[PDB]
């Protein structure tokens, strides 16, 4: 007769009436994003999203969330990447990320495209998701840097990558975290995130408040004393060190 | 390692 909320460390949650065994299983379960507003509502089995329809959390009454479904028939499914498949729906954007960031030419010289804030946000705000194919450290470290522009370590066993041609938004836009440029003085960090479509991945989270249209940057965190890093970063590293 | 954030 009551409702349970189960929060991940990143601030997302699953919410609904649990079954007889205390599992998040039913037709009225929701994943709620860290804004505590954007939600994916519908059929889940033991916390796995089978069919989540885009919704807005409008209020809570006695702990029970009340949603309004968005128009458009945007539905989402648990769809963890593999070593060879980045997504079943590469062009279907994440609806939380789409309100928060956009891609445009970087303000940094020769740095290509960058990721920018759509609206002003506070500190500790999840802005973007870093999904990609899941490959080994051995594959990555034994190939040339020119193939490793977008690799991000997830844990000791797994590196997430967005390989060509999925580095172009015309071919892949389900997530956008691989579009954040590097800065030794960043406004964002990488953090763990448990995503209802992508599974266990990393996200980009603000360090401090950020203005609308401010470029989001992260410290790429390459080992400076193995620098095991691409050339543009090695150059930049020296410049940085000098300004210190 | 040739990846971000290890
Ligand atoms: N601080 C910086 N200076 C110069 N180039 C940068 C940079 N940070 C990131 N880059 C570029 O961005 C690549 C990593 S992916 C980041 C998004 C990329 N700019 C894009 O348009 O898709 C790097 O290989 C490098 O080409």
């Amino acid at each position: 007769h009551g409702v349970c909320w189960i929060y991940y460390p990143d601030g997302g949650s699953l919410v609904g009436e649990v079954n007889e065994d205390g599992e998040m299983t039913g037709e009225k379960i929701a994943y709620v994003y860290p804004d505590e507003r954007t939600a994916l509502y519908g059929k889940f089995i033991d916390g796995e999203m089978i069919e989540g329809k885009l919704a807005t959390l409008m209020s809570t009454e006695e702990g029970r969330p009340h949603f309004e479904l968005m128009p458009g028939n945007s539905v989402y499914h648990f769809d963890k990447s593999t070593s060879s498949c980045i997504s079943t729906n590469a062009l279907l954007p994440d609806p939380y990320e789409s309100e928060r960031v956009y891609v445009a030419e970087s303000l940094i010289s020769s740095a290509g495209e960058g990721l920018f804030s759509k609206v002003a946000v506070g500190p500790n705000t999840v802005m973007s998701f870093y999904n990609g194919v899941r490959i080994t450290h051995q594959e990555v470290d034994s190939r040339d840097w020119a193939l490793n522009g977008n690799t991000l370590s997830l844990d000791e066993e797994t590196v997430i990558d967005v390989p060509e041609p999925y580095n172009h938004v015309s071919k892949y836009c389900a997530s956008l975290g691989h579009k954040a440029n590097h800065s030794f003085t960043p406004n964002c960090i990488f953090d763990m995130f448990v995503h209802p479509r992508f599974g266990p991945i990393k996200c980009i989270r603000t360090l401090r408040a950020v203005e609308a249209d401010e470029e989001l940057t992260v410290a790429y965190g390459y080992d400076h004393s193995p620098p095991e890093a691409p050339e543009w970063y090695q150059v930049e590293l020296k410049a940085f060190q000098a300004t210190q | 390692s040739k990846s971000k954030d290890r």
